[PDB]
């Protein structure tokens, strides 16, 4: 039912995760708790850096 | 449920005889009047008034008055306690609740200058009826 | 009852002190019997039934008691008997039934402990059967049977800050108090219980 | 929203009866009608498109075929309103076809003639789910009530009816008020002969 | 027609006050059951005396009455005590 | 001028959060299980989208399913604040709805509205997985309704002013 | 034999079923289903109030099951679902509607029922 | 009089009771009308509220249903705000009327702050003299609430305050000083700016503003007194904390009870209160806080006081300390405080 | 409270009040509830008994419990799909007693002494036939993929080794007691 | 105990490792088998068909005339109220209406 | 093979042993209602408002439930109420000896027993 | 010994020592043990009010040194103070000094030491557990305090002022 036959599930997945608010609990140390989501999303899309979709190419 | 057999085996019409009518006090049900005589024999001997009694025969005898007339004794309130079915009922608490909703406290009346011990049934916050309690040194069992 | 059935008489054998009443009702099935036990020689008769060859077999299957404080027969009054555990629960006011399951023998024994003292005190058979545990500890917060030496006395299923014994004939069944939401407060508090009445 | 019957369903000789009998508008809104699967788009059966068993006071169409792949999806309904994927609910369905097509009872509503269920006076239309709606069911005494204060005062006069008390000016016979009783039954003893 | 708590309204309707608009049971009652229920006519029976269910079968509506259509007075129908029909004699 | 594009921007929010929302994996007795049997196969509630999440952190629809109790409010009511917002509730059951059965326990809520808010109600005890499937579908079409209401009244230039 | 939606039923002429005889609320294991009766103004049995917390009502059909003139019935209406708990609580006026809405699929579950014995 | 404003209730009661009293409340969004809500109904009050907040979804609607028990809360929905006949059915049978809305400090538009307070409290008094059943009518204004203050709000509450006077004679005027609480606006402030910024505390001016903050609890009781006082009608009231204190007094007050280091970096007026009203303001920027905190918002003592509906405020130190445990900076503790 | 709940109530009163005490399994409840009652009463449930049905009954919920119960240990195990193959088997199963009773996991048909006997059709006994067909079906691919896998063996080995005197000291029962080694059954006693 | 009976789990079928498991199938297969071929060899298949008159005020102990005016009373006109064959069916004890399913069982397409 | 029989439909009867051996009762029962017999009526009207009288006394009846011996002891004094009413629940027995159970087992092993403990909540809470 | 209570069921000091380099120790009289209490054994059978007052009396000294951590904990300080709630608290146990059976002594002080340790716990919410630490005839420090029925009441009998207040609703 996500559009046509549930086409774009994906795309609305993608909108309510960016919709929905975050707070950072008082008892943790804000800094490193919003640094370890900025830090792994930074590594994680360096990964399309070491990939090779023929020869040398 | 008792001391019944469990199950019914005649299957014809039932004989019908219709209700009198007998004021606001007593609610007349002949159908289910058993003919037990409760009524003429309280009358007789407890009130006193002479208005009820046996008329017809066989399966259809009536139990109620010949003509039509009010029972207006000062004793209305026991026809309906005197009765063994629901031949004789209050009017004013006809239909009002089954006994399975009503909480029953013993207390005395002021009304008459005797204090007759009663019940006072009552459902939450409103009181549903009053019935007569057994006190042989005040009033028996009546009340008016 | 067409197998054999014989009473456990080796407990008031052993015992040697104890008047032996037992009971059986084809109410029950045919290798449940029931009997009646003074709390003195109480943690005596389970350890001699927790440690004696063909008795040794035998598992703890349940444990309740019964406020015989208000249990009263309502009909059949005059139908009662001289020998009845109606009449024997008039008597009391209080009876703990703890029944147990010989594999053994493969039958079902009842043992029924009349509790009379205000306190309900009665010692604890945690320490002989390790169900006894829960089960005592339930029996406990649900009636105040107080389980002497017992291995632990924290609470089983009563609520948490509450103080109560609601399996009681006292208690009525709406309890005393009722947890709201406190605005004031920013969190639950509890108040007096004004229930709905039928 | 595109392509409610793709070119594999529409190469079927079902599909080119359907839109001939139809018509495209008919065709392509079954598709966003009741989709249910895009191989059961108007029926399992490629030989044709399976008939309209009957149609709802709302508008809806109910038909049924047996081809289906799931025993518990033989008989479908295609509702009249789609403005979304998720816009229809369960609750616009008839109460003659709730039976039929929950399998609680072979028969199914009729439109004239023979009718599987009875028709009395007192029906009422079924309306969808009234709730977090204008039309929702409103309780005597709810504050939201416009006439709350009489269905309380009535309440209240079962068992706590208050005096009704002079208001206002009136006559008054020493330190008593006067003011006339309102009982509606009629004394004859006082007034007779 | 004649004012409500009278004697004879009273002795009339079981010492009752009767509602004819039926709008007055309609919000006591909250259902017009009442006047839709006085939309039916009167039935005369022959027999003096009938058995009324409320419908067509025995448990298909309520239990079996029996009611005495022969009276004190002739032509005065009765109420079902279990549904919301009359019955009256056939001639009187 | 900002009521033009955020019109559309809400729409499409609307869309989005009606197509995310993830039920929450909180049950307790037999109207829990239930909606469980509504997560079957048979019961598609992912077709709708509703996937359970753990963690009330990262969780928008509150399914309160089951009886509550006095050892357990308090903590109805943390996770209630721990749940992160935007977040809808809705009472399966008739326990959750008001007691139900224990209506009248001394170890009972005696209503889940009194402890945490309440968005949407279920009647069955237990209910349907049809009748939480159709209260799931309510709760959803009225949250994509709920964005834009019309709470704003519209200008002379008919534009929400 | 779905237990749906509580509703009150009633004969053909559209008399109201219900004889004000107490069974349903004597027999509502949660006394679920609250009764106040008063004679009518014809001096028929019938209740001034039927209510029914659905909050506390289980949906069991006890009521059904042991009414007397087939008055309390269980239509197949599932989607009840109520946005406000005090909406839940429906009432006399309430099931009279809902039983209007439903009675022919009523009627005739009514029927195959009967038919069952007979 | 003409309007009795007599309501005898029975206050002995709980959530589930009944004490007689039926209210309509308006502008109940914020933070006071939760709190007014919940000390209404708690003990069993009749309580409906006429709301059309954008995004009902959020806590502010439920949270304010659940002021009251089920079957005692009403929220109207959609409420047109500007419909004599709407507001006559609000409360129609209730014997209260509390209205609190106001302009929010987000709120900068002179016509919308004119509008809002003027318009809503002309048309409400009006309404409220229409229906006899109203025995009390309440209007929530500003302390800081005078004509010739450059705060456009108090501008505007000052002439609202004066309407709601003439339409209805004995209306009761509240002016609370900046109540502090949880869903508050200067202690949440304060953390939340403090937090953002994680350095500093950005102030406009020299802080030298008095204020006497008072507890939102204290409000309620004190609202609920004045409820059960008949004197209290047509009476204008104030509620200032037990002690008066600077803006700078109670960042320190704050640093204090929290740990965290007051540090305050200072800006030009001018060119704050420019930037302030040359752009879009929000709950966290507004030209009228900037305002607010170059205006002194001390009781005045022109009117009644709290100490007539003889309610005493707790210290505003006790309540920060009971309202911030959980924001203290992290120093050296004892072992012991490891384990919390 | 459902002790106090069903000891405040009548004996009909405190009927479903069993069902919700073990919701897996609410047929077998509500039986030994009816076999208590006609104990207590002196009598047996003739109808009952000669129907079978309480038979029927207790068989399809022991499946439907054990179903669960598979299904919730491999889901903590690590398993996904075999809830999903055990919750269609509930489902059919729930649908199959429902017809008797009108809901899916609380029928409450039984009561103390009678039967409602009007509720029995042979097609019933049709479905169940293809229902045990199925189940016997979906038994082999549940056991195809849990019996002999390596990770579930090594998850589920030696694991939580009971014996005997273990059981004789808490009162271990059932399933726990068949694997103890312990030969009770109160069904063939 | 000296002579125990294992079931040992050997091949991939839970039933084929136990007989008395292969012989319940089989069992089950056969006699879904002869259900089937009994209930082909009719063809036609009895089922409960409700009518309108079935929903009737009155019983047939009811005179005609006075069924026909309950019945128009009522405003009804879908079940049957004729005269003539409530006269005929005076005092009638039938079953009920019953429809017959002719087999085939199949979907009813509409195909051009 | 009949032609107008539900033998010949069915081969199943599930009438057939009821009425063959307890044809008196199986007439009794199919042919007289509580809307044709004034005694069942009396039956129906008791069974919904008070309940069938109960003898006084006290037994524990336990029936073999997927998970164990689910056992039932109700002692009545003889009212329509049972006195008291206690249940054991196997869930119960099977809840106390998990941490007999769970000793020397890591988290996974522990999460793997308390899924075959077979423990229900709502047999234990009761 | 192997209890709740007991002397090895404290938290080391450091990750690598209990105190210190020259002697360990630990902190559990007045903080949460090491573990959790996993048996609570019954009270020995006092045969004396003697011992019954002086099991009191230790319970009452063991509460009153958690009285610290319990408030600092469950941020309900603000209600009163350390030494106010220990004056509430003996004011409860005074409520309750009526009492003469060993037995029942014993079972009230295995519930209490088993709340006070569910509190220890942090098992139970700190809105709940403030009704025992409540001030008895005086308003919570921690909001402020309404004088009205002092000031209207003033010097009204306790029978006068509960006629003017009202027992039951006034309108139903
Ligand atoms: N906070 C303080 O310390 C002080 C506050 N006050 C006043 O106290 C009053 C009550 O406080 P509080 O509860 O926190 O309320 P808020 O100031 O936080 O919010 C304003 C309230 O009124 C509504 N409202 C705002 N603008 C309009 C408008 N144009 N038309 C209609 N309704 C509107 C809001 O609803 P919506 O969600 O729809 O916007 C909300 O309910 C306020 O009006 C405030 O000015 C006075 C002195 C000090
Ligand atoms: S008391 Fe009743 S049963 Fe007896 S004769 Fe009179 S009417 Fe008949
Ligand atoms: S209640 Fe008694 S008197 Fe009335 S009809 Fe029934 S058996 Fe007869
Ligand atoms: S409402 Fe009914 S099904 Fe749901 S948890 Fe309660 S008793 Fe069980
Ligand atoms: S059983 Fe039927 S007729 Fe009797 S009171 Fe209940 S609903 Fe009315
Ligand atoms: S369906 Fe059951 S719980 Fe609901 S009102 Fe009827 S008897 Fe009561
Ligand atoms: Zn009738």
């Amino acid at each position: 039912y996500v559009g046509y036959r549930g086409r774009l599930q994906y795309i609305a997945d993608a909108l309510k995760l960016f919709i929905k608010g975050i707070v950072v609990p008082e008892g943790s140390n804000k800094f490193w708790f919003v640094a370890i989501p900025s830090a792994a999303g930074a590594i994680c899309y360096t990964f399309w850096i070491n990939s090779m979709w023929g020869p040398s190419v | 449920s008792v001391y019944g057999y469990g199950i019914s085996r005649y299957n014809e019409y039932k004989r019908a005889v219709e209700d009198k009518n007998y004021g606001p006090l007593v609610a007349t049900s002949m159908n289910r009047c058993i003919h037990c005589t409760r009524c003429v024999r309280f009358a007789t001997q407890i009130a006193g008034v002479e208005d009820l009694g046996k008329t017809g025969r066989g399966k259809a005898a009536e139990i109620g008055t010949y003509v039509e007339k009010t029972f207006n004794t000062e004793l209305s309130g026991n026809v309906v306690d005197v009765c063994p079915v629901g031949a004789l009922t209050n009017a004013p608490y006809a239909f009002t609740s089954r006994p399975w909703e009503l909480k029953s406290f013993y207390t005395s009346d002021v009304f008459d200058t005797l204090g007759s011990a009663i019940q006072v049934d009552t459902r939450g916050p409103e009181i549903m009826r009053v019935l007569p309690r057994i006190h042989e040194e005040i009033n028996e069992e009546w009340i008016s | 009852m067409q197998n054999k059935y014989m009473q456990p008489i080796q407990l008031f054998i052993v015992f040697e002190k104890l008047n032996s009443k037992m009971w059986i009702s084809k109410k029950l099935n045919s290798n449940h019997s029931i009997a009646l036990i003074p709390s003195n020689w109480f943690y005596s008769i389970n350890l001699f039934l927790k440690r004696e060859l063909l008795f040794s077999n035998i598992t703890l299957i349940e444990n309740s008691a019964i406020d015989t404080i208000s249990y009263n027969l309502e009909t059949n009054q005059n139908d009662l008997d001289k020998t009845n555990i109606e009449n024997y629960f008039f008597k009391n006011k209080m009876l703990v039934f703890y029944n147990y399951y010989n594999y053994f023998l493969k039958s079902k024994l009842t043992l029924f402990i009349i509790l009379n003292n205000l306190n309900k005190s009665i010692d604890s058979i945690d320490r002989i059967f390790a169900n006894a545990n829960w089960l005592e500890r339930e029996t406990s917060e649900m009636y105040g049977i107080n389980y002497k030496w017992k291995i632990d006395t924290r609470k089983l299923l009563l609520d948490y800050s509450k103080i109560e014994n609601p399996m009681l004939k006292e208690f009525q069944s709406e309890g005393t108090q009722d947890a709201f939401y406190n605005i004031f407060e920013n969190q639950v508090v509890v108040l007096k219980n004004e229930t709905v009445e039928l | 929203g595109l392509w409610s019957w793709t070119i594999n369903q529409m190469l079927t000789p079902k599909f080119w009866v359907h839109l001939r009998r139809e018509g495209f508008i008919k065709t392509w809104t079954r598709g966003h009608k009741a989709s249910r699967h895009a191989h059961y788009v108007g029926g399992n059966r490629t030989d044709g498109y399976t008939k309209q068993v009957g149609e709802d006071e709302f508008g809806n169409r109910y038909y049924e075929d047996f081809d289906v792949d799931h025993k518990n999806q033989r008989r479908w309904v295609e509702f009249s309103d789609y403005f979304m994927q998720m816009w229809s609910n369960g609750d616009k369905v008839p109460v003659g076809w709730h039976g039929w097509l929950s399998h609680q009872y072979d028969d199914f509503p009729t439109r004239t003639g023979n009718s599987a269920f009875v028709k009395h006076h007192y029906l009422k239309q079924h309306t969808a789910n009234l709730s977090n709606t204008p039309l929702n069911h409103v309780p005597q005494g709810a504050p939201q009530n416009l006439n709350r204060m009489r269905f309380i005062t009535a309440q209240r006069d079962r068992s706590r009816a208050p005096w009704q008390s002079p208001k206002g000016e009136g006559v008054f016979q020493g330190k008593k008020l006067i003011v006339a009783s309102n009982s509606p039954f009629i004394d004859d003893m006082s007034i007779r002969d | 027609n004649l004012n409500p708590y009278s004697y004879e309204a009273l002795k009339e309707n079981h010492w009752l006050v009767s509602d004819s608009s039926k709008k007055n049971s309609e919000w006591t009652h909250k259902s017009n059951a009442e006047q839709l229920i006085a939309k039916v006519p009167i039935i005369y029976v022959d027999s003096n005396i009938v058995r009324c269910i409320g419908g067509t079968e025995i448990n298909a509506g309520h239990p079996q009455v029996y009611i005495q259509l022969d009276t004190r007075k002739h032509g005065t129908p009765q109420t079902c005590k279990y549904c919301g029909l009359r019955y009256a004699k056939k001639m009187d | 001028r900002v009521d033009y594009i955020v019109t559309p921007i809400n729409a499409v929010v609307s869309w989005a959060r009606q197509g995310s929302f993830w039920p929450l994996t909180f049950g307790l007795a037999c109207c829990a299980v239930e909606m469980m049997h509504a997560t079957v196969s048979r019961y598609d509630f992912d077709r709708f989208g509703v996937i359970f999440r753990a963690t009330p952190r990262q969780a928008d629809l509150i399914l309160v399913a089951g009886t509550l109790t006095n050892k357990m409010a308090p903590g109805l009511r943390r996770l209630y604040e721990q749940t992160l917002d935007p977040k809808w509730v809705l009472s399966m059951g008739s326990c959750a709805n008001g007691g139900g059965y224990y209506h009248y326990s001394y170890s009972v809520v005696r209503g889940c509205n009194r402890i945490i808010p309440v968005d949407i109600y279920v009647p069955g005890c237990p209910p349907t997985a049809e009748a939480l499937m159709f209260g799931v579908l309510q709760l959803q079409k009225s949250l994509y309704r709920q964005i834009n209401e019309g709470e704003k009244k519209y200008n002379k230039k008919d534009l929400t002013y | 034999l779905f237990r749906g939606e509580h509703a009150l039923r009633r004969y053909p002429t559209g008399e109201e079923r219900c004889i004000a005889c107490k069974l349903c609320q004597s027999a509502c294991p949660a006394r679920a289903i609250t009764i106040e009766t008063e004679p009518r103004p014809d001096g028929s049995r019938r209740t001034v109030r039927y209510d029914i917390d659905m909050t506390k009502c289980i949906y069991c059909g006890f009521c059904q099951e042991a009414c007397p003139v087939d008055a309390i019935v269980e239509g197949p209406n599932y989607e009840q679902t109520a946005y406000l708990h005090e909406d839940l609580f429906y009432d006399k006026y309430k099931l009279l509607e809902n039983g209007d809405k439903w009675e022919p699929q009523i009627a005739r579950n009514i029927e195959y029922l009967i038919n069952q014995p007979l | 009089q003409q309007r009795s404003t007599q309501l005898k209730f029975y206050d002995g009661g709980n959530r589930q009771s009944i004490s007689g009293i039926r209210a309509t409340i308006f502008g109940a969004t914020g933070f006071m009308g939760p709190y007014i809500g919940a000390a209404l109904g708690y003990i069993g009050s009749d309580v409906i509220f006429p709301h059309n907040h954008v995004y009902a979804y959020d806590d502010y609607v439920k949270e304010l249903k659940l002021c009251a028990g089920s079957g005692q809360s009403y929220i109207m929905r959609h409420f047109n705000y500007d419909d004599d006949n709407m507001y006559d059915m609000a409360i129609k049978n209730s014997n209260v009327v509390i209205n609190l809305v106001g302009s929010r400090l987000q709120n900068k538009n002179f016509q919308k702050a004119a509008y809002a307070n003027i318009h809503v409290a002309k048309k409400i008094a009006e309404a409220c003299a229409r229906n006899p059943n109203v025995r009390r009518l309440i209007h929530f204004s500003a302390a800081g609430a005078d004509t010739k203050s450059p705060s456009p709000d108090l501008h505007t509450k000052f002439h609202g305050e004066e309407a709601v006077l003439n339409a209805f004679p004995n209306a009761t005027i509240f002016r609370p000083c900046t109540v502090y609480g949880m869903q508050d606006y200067f202690i949440r402030h304060w953390i939340k700016e403090r937090d953002w910024w994680y350095h500093f505390n950005i102030v406009t001016d020299d802080c030298t503003a008095k204020r006497q903050p008072i507890l939102i609890n204290d409000v309620a009781q004190c609202v609920l007194n004045a409820l059960k006082l008949q004197e209290s009608a047509g009476q204008i009231y104030e509620l200032g904390g037990p002690h008066v204190y600077s803006r700078l007094e109670v960042f320190e007050m704050l640093a204090n009870l929290s740990g965290r280091p007051p540090k305050l970096a200072h800006i030009p007026h001018d060119i704050a209160l420019k930037i302030t009203q040359n752009f879009y303001n929000w709950e966290f920027f507004n030209m009228e806080k900037v305002i607010k905190d170059k205006l002194d918002l001390i009781v005045t003592g022109k009117h009644k006081t709290i100490s007539d509906l003889y309610v005493q405020p707790v210290s505003f130190p006790q309540g920060a300390e009971q309202f911030i445990d959980d924001v203290r900076y992290r120093g050296v503790e004892t072992h012991d405080n490891l384990e919390k | 409270g459902s002790e106090k709940l069903i000891e405040d109530r009548p004996y009909l009163q405190g009927m479903p009040y069993f069902d919700r005490f073990d919701y897996v399994s609410m047929m077998v409840q509500e039986h030994a509830y009816c076999l208590g009652i006609e104990s207590l009463l002196g009598t047996t449930n003739y109808s009952a008994t000669f129907t079978q049905i309480r038979t029927m009954y207790d068989e399809l919920t022991r499946i439907l419990n054990h179903l669960l119960a598979v299904a919730c240990h491999a889901l903590d195990v690590g398993s996904m799909s075999s809830v999903f193959w055990a919750f269609e088997e509930r489902e059919k199963l729930m649908e199959f007693y429902e017809r008797v009773c009108g809901a899916r996991m609380h029928a409450a048909f039984y009561r103390p002494n009678e039967v409602n006997l009007n509720a029995v059709s042979s097609f019933l006994m049709e479905d169940i036939l293809e229902f045990s067909r199925n189940f016997f079906t979906t038994l082999n691919e549940m056991h195809n993929v849990l019996t002999y896998n390596k990770i579930w063996k090594q998850r589920l080995i030696n694991i939580g080794t009971y014996s005997f005197q273990t059981c004789l000291d808490y009162g271990l029962t059932g399933v726990m007691a068949r694997s103890c080694g312990l030969k009770r059954d109160l069904r063939l006693s | 105990k000296y002579n125990p009976e294992l079931y040992i789990y050997k091949t991939y079928d839970m039933a084929a490792d136990d007989p008395v498991w292969r012989q319940v199938k089989l069992d089950l297969e056969w006699t879904f088998e002869n259900i089937a071929e009994r209930r082909e060899s009719l063809g036609y298949m009895p089922t409960f068909k409700g009518d309108p008159n079935f929903w009737q005020a009155l019983d047939n102990s009811f005179s005609p005339e006075n069924i026909a005016q309950v019945q128009s009373s009522i405003g009804d006109k879908v079940t049957n109220i004729d005269t003539k064959a409530l006269a005929l069916n005076h005092q009638t004890e039938e079953y009920h209406k019953t429809s017959k399913l002719v087999y085939p069982i199949r979907t009813n397409l509409v195909v051009e | 093979l009949n032609k107008e029989n539900f033998n010949r439909q069915t081969t199943v009867l599930p009438h057939l042993v009821l009425s063959y051996l307890n044809k008196n009762d199986y007439n009794l029962k199919n042919t007289k209602n509580d809307y044709n017999s004034m005694e069942e009526l009396i039956t129906h009207f008791k069974y919904w408002s008070k309940g069938l009288k109960v003898e006084s006394g006290y037994t524990y009846q336990s029936v073999e439930s997927p998970k164990g011996e689910f056992g039932v002891s109700m002692l009545s004094d003889g009212s329509n109420k049972p006195y008291k009413c206690k249940v054991r629940s196997p869930a119960l027995h099977h809840l106390q000896v998990l941490p007999k159970i769970g000793k020397g087992h890591f988290l996974a092993d522990l999460v793997a027993l308390v899924g075959t403990v077979d423990i229900v909540f709502g047999e234990i809470d009761r | 010994m192997n209890h709740y209570w007991g002397s090895s069921n404290t938290i080391p000091a450091s990750s690598t020592q209990n105190n210190n380099y020259f002697s360990g120790g630990g902190n559990n009289v007045t903080i949460r043990g090491n573990e959790i209490m996993e048996r609570l054994p019954s009270q020995t059978p006092s045969q004396n009010m003697v011992q019954a007052s002086m099991k009191t009396l230790r319970f009452y000294r063991k509460f009153c040194r958690l009285i610290p951590f319990i408030l600092r904990i469950h941020n309900i300080g603000t209600k009163f103070t350390a030494q106010q709630a220990m004056i509430n608290f003996g004011n409860y146990i005074r409520e309750r000094n009526h009492y003469r059976d060993p037995g029942l002594i014993d079972h009230r002080i295995q519930l209490g030491y088993e709340l006070l340790y569910e509190a220890e716990m942090h098992f139970s919410q700190h809105t709940i557990l403030m009704q025992y630490l409540s001030p008895y005839n005086t308003p919570l420090s921690d909001r402020g305090y309404s004088y009205l029925e002092k000031v209207k009441y003033g010097n009204k009998s306790k029978f006068l002022q509960g006629f003017y207040k009202g027992n039951k609703p006034t309108e139903f």
